[PDB]
């Protein structure tokens, strides 16, 4: 029953968090970081709209959905980098 | 389920229900969270098409309930199929060829992910399987469908499904002081779906 | 009462007058001047002459058909006295026909319309159409014209009569398959097969492949608890409106036509116009030429995708499927040699072995998609080199050996080894296949997603538009503008475009061709390469429906095989900025691209171009890597 529509009023903030990501994958061995990458946040963000029964992705559903897919690129990556990118990414 | 939804913070309450059985694993519980909902298949304008269903895959060391929440996602889903690395073959998860017994026609048979549709597929030592089993994975991930020719059948089926993989690293252990791409025997493809 | 029949039919060859002329005794009179005994009668015609024969011969054909053989056989052989066998009934007809689904336990045995595609045929055999027999007991002799023979003498046991071989006639007939075609079947369903038999000049028309129009008669005889197989009495086989190509006209006439098309293909994605460019050479393809010796050039153009994951290459040949109006889409993996071509299966109707087509048998005049090219087997892709570089398959299987034309556009998506395509390294190191398939494919695409800031952007806020649900508005406002192209007009188009033009290069396209290419052999890509480009002219000038291919589609073409195929005096400057380079940077020291331009071009020692050439020839040459998109330097060899 439940399908989400969407606002284009966080372009910013997930737009700056995808070039943020990829800028940090240029020259370190970790995920392929594309595309198809930046459009899970989006989908996990329909997810948690479609959890809450809304029928509009909210900007808190983007900022749970920013949380978890970032998270995920930090913690996939070597020891002497991780705690560096732990800081960089701290706005998210 | 409208009082329910009035709750005040319901993610949180979804997200802890998750296989309560199961301590910790937050940032992993949310990712199975997140694949049972779904996003939304927008196929956009009709001429384009995107997969709407969230694809997991769960690494680490062994004793970590990497499978044990596979076992969970089969009894928790509406429609799921679980399968196994090694116990599982190419024609066994795509499709079959068989000859009508009545017609005596070539016919096609569906498999794990065409029972799937709908709903989601559950692959265990998803690493460990051979690599050409591993490889018509490639199609359903991005696709949702599955594409044949065989005995002059050539046809495509629906295929809607979300995988969720489970894997063991090169060795048996995870060296935290090396990268992912090196720590596992896949490929940036396979990790990319 | 049926003498009227005869009658009217009589009328309606001796006497049916159309365009001032007696069209069906004119053309039957030719006929049997060339002796072919049979007659192409107009259903278009019979209605409008005598519509009460329709109604009969429509709703119950079954003695029509009689009379139809017996009547023209009469009037043709009138015919032939005037002017010093059993003629064979062909009907043309332009009515509507019903789909191959729409079939039902209704129309038995009444005339119906069908479009298809021919998937198997089998070998003709003698069919028995006159009988003379002799009685064994007392040699009681007659004649017979289903059919069984009598079991009793008409002078002497039960089945007393024997055949007399030597005074009998017999004819010949083929057993035909047909389904209907994949790009009208929904995804979930394997397209519907139906038999059909034809017989005497209506035999060995059609190939497997071959795209047809049916008319004919559906019936059933048994061959479940009661499940009677369906069959086709053939009796007439055939293989725009003027707004639509004045329309279309109007859309070669538009001066952004090239651009718009290019725009709209596949629009929801961002950028890649080179690719877009290339895959719309695709959709055209090239212009058929027959040597002199009776050899075929291969039309059609290949390109594989060979790039990094991630990068919209499977969404790529997914929309070619949606604008291509043959187009088949298939894996890798899920593919075999007997799959994709042809194959030998015995036919469990008729109980004799077929020649049956694959994959690339039915997308033949067309385009098919394979993707995970590299996953499919050596044995699947040497079959493919016979496709791509003959357009014919040959098989040998069992005891038999035939060999069937293929004229099918190949789009292979390859996944480069280790997962990522090194730039350190040639592309055969980054490919694991035979090498001999690099030779085939006209062009190849290695696209690359190296990390930006600004271009992520502008794509990333074309994403979100996506799923906002303004791209919906944006496309529709884009196709009111005319920038953008429906996907079924663009088919349409397509379509219309193949059927109707085919172009030929003029000198002034091919001198600069040659000019080129000559510059590319002596900086070196083989002799065959150039010839590839023709095809890309010719698709252009297609798409234009221009009556001669022209010099200005080289140019994109040539920028088009520069920007695919080279992916991994002037030239003594770049080759002394090599050797200046050599001195002033040391093996193993680092710079950066902006210092090289302050130092040598800022002072002009060489020129920007032979800069960019010099480092380009450089990396090659294993002399120097190219590393943080310019902004570092170094050099890895002498
Ligand atoms: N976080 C956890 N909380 C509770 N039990 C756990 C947890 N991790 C592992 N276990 C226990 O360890 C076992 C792991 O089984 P399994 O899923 O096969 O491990 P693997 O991760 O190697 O697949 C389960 O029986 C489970 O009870
Ligand atoms: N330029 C682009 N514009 C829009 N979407 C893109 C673009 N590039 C990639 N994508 C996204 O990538 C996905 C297709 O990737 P795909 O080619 O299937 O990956 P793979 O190369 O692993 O097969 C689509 O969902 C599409 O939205
Ligand atoms: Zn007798």
């Amino acid at each position: 029953k439940i399908y989400p529509k969407l606002h284009q009023m966080d372009m910013d903030k997930v737009s700056r968090v995808y070039a943020d990501l990829r800028r940090e994958s240029i020259s370190t061995g970790s995920f392929p970081i594309t595309v198809r990458h930046l459009e899970s946040i989006l989908r996990i963000a329909e997810s948690f709209a479609k959890m809450r029964l809304s029928e509009f992705v909210s900007s808190y559903d983007l900022d749970r959905a920013i949380k978890v897919v970032v998270d995920s690129f930090v913690d996939a990556q070597k020891v002497s980098v991780r705690r560096q990118l732990r800081r960089s990414f701290a706005i998210y | 389920f409208r009082k329910i939804s009035r709750d005040r913070g319901i993610i949180d309450k979804i997200i802890s229900s998750m296989a309560p059985s199961i301590y910790g694993h937050r940032d992993i519980k949310t990712a199975v969270a997140c694949s049972l909902f779904g996003g939304v298949p927008k196929n956009v304008n009709g001429k384009h098409s995107i997969r709407g269903d969230i694809n997991v895959l769960l690494l680490g060391d062994p004793g970590t309930a990497k499978s044990q929440i596979l076992k969970y996602v089969e009894k928790t889903a509406h429609r799921a199929v679980f399968a196994t690395g090694q116990g599982a073959s190419a024609v066994g998860l795509t499709a079959s060829v068989r000859k009508d017994p009545i017609t005596k026609e070539w016919t096609l048979e569906g498999g794990a992910l065409v029972l799937a549709d709908k709903g989601v597929c559950l692959i265990d030592e998803f690493d460990k399987m051979n690599d050409q089993d591993r490889t018509s994975i490639h199609e359903a991930m991005e696709q949702q469908s599955i594409s044949i020719s065989k005995a002059g059948i050539v046809t495509t089926l629906q295929a809607r499904c979300s995988i969720i993989a489970a894997a063991n690293p090169n060795g048996g252990r995870y060296n935290s002081t090396l990268p992912l791409a090196q720590n596992v025997s896949l490929t940036e493809p396979i990790l990319s779906r | 009462d049926n003498t009227e029949i005869i009658k009217s039919f009589k009328n309606f060859i001796l006497e049916f007058r159309l365009d001032s002329q007696f069209i069906y005794r004119d053309q039957l009179r030719n006929n049997i001047l060339v002796k072919n005994y049979s007659l192409t009668v107009n259903m278009e015609h019979l209605i409008g002459y005598n519509e009460d024969i329709y109604k009969k011969l429509s709703d119950e054909p079954s003695d029509i058909i009689p009379l139809f053989e017996t009547a023209i056989t009469q009037v043709a052989k009138r015919i032939s006295i005037l002017s010093r066998p059993t003629f064979q009934l062909i009907l043309n007809s332009n009515a509507n026909q019903i789909p191959l689904r729409d079939l039902d336990s209704e129309h038995v045995s009444k005339i119906v319309r069908l479009s298809g595609i021919i998937i198997s045929t089998s070998v003709l055999s003698s069919r028995a159409t006159y009988l003379s027999i002799m009685c064994r007991n007392c040699r009681h002799t007659t004649s017979i014209t289903t059919v069984s023979l009598p079991r009793s003498c008409l002078s002497c046991g039960p089945d007393p009569y024997i055949i007399i071989h030597e005074s009998s006639k017999f004819i010949d007939q083929q057993f035909l398959k047909l389904q209907e075609i994949p790009e009208l079947v929904p995804v979930g369903e394997m397209p519907r097969n139906l038999t059909m038999t034809c017989d005497r000049y209506l035999t060995n028309k059609v190939i497997p492949g071959t795209r047809v129009t049916i008319v004919g008669i559906y019936s059933i005889y048994n061959s479940g608890v009661a499940i009677r197989t369906p069959y086709i009495k053939i009796l007439g086989i055939q293989s725009f409106t003027e707004e639509e190509e004045e329309e279309f006209l109007q859309l070669s006439r538009n001066p952004k036509l090239y651009e718009i098309l290019t725009n709209s293909i596949a629009p929801s994605i961002f950028g890649n116009e080179d690719i877009k460019k290339a895959i719309v050479c695709l959709l055209m393809g090239g212009s058929k030429k027959i040597l002199p010796d009776g050899m075929r050039l291969r039309g059609d153009i290949n390109v594989l995708l060979l790039g990094d994951p991630g990068t919209a290459k499977s969404q790529l040949l997914k929309f070619v499927e949606k604008v291509s109006p043959i187009a088949v889409y298939t894996s890798g993996k899920g593919s075999s040699a007997a799959g994709l071509t042809a194959s030998v299966q015995r036919d469990p109707m008729t109980r004799e072995f077929y020649l049956e087509g694959g994959a690339m048998v039915l997308a033949d005049g067309g385009v098919v998609c394979i993707d995970e090219f590299d996953k499919m087997r050596d044995e699947d892709r040497v079959a493919i080199h016979e496709a791509m570089e003959q357009q014919t398959i040959s098989i040998a299987k069992a005891g038999i050996t035939t060999v069937l034309n293929s004229r099918t556009s190949v789009l292979a998506a390859a996944n480069p080894i280790y997962g990522r395509y090194d730039d350190l390294k040639s592309p055969g190191d980054n490919i694991d296949f035979q090498t001999t398939i690099l030779s085939a494919f006209d062009m190849i695409f290695i696209v690359k997603d190296d990390h930006n800031e600004e271009r992520d952007i502008s794509i990333a806020n074309h994403v979100i538009n996506i799923h906002t649900g303004n791209a919906n508005a944006m496309q529709n406002q884009q196709e009111e503008n005319g920038s953008e192209i429906s996907i079924e007009k663009m088919k349409r188009y397509i379509t219309y475009c193949r059927l109707k033009c085919a172009p030929r290069l003029s000198p002034q396209a091919a001198e600069k061709l040659s000019s080129n290419f000559v510059t590319i052999r002596k900086q070196l890509i083989t002799i065959r390469q150039l010839e590839a480009i023709i095809r890309i002219t010719e698709s252009l000038a297609k798409l234009e429906l221009s009556p001669i291919a022209q010099e200005r589609h080289v140019d994109e073409a040539i920028r088009l095989f520069q920007a695919s195929t080279m992916d991994a005096t002037s030239l003594s400057e770049i080759r002394r900025f090599e050797q200046e380079l050599k001195r002033r940077l040391p093996i193993g020291w680092s710079t950066s691209y902006q210092t090289l331009r302050r130092e040598f071009v800022d002072t002009h020692r060489f020129s920007q171009l032979a800069l960019d050439k010099a480092l380009y020839a450089l990396e090659k040459h294993e002399t120097i890597q190219l590393r943080h998109q310019g902004q570092n330097i170094y050099r890895s060899g002498v």
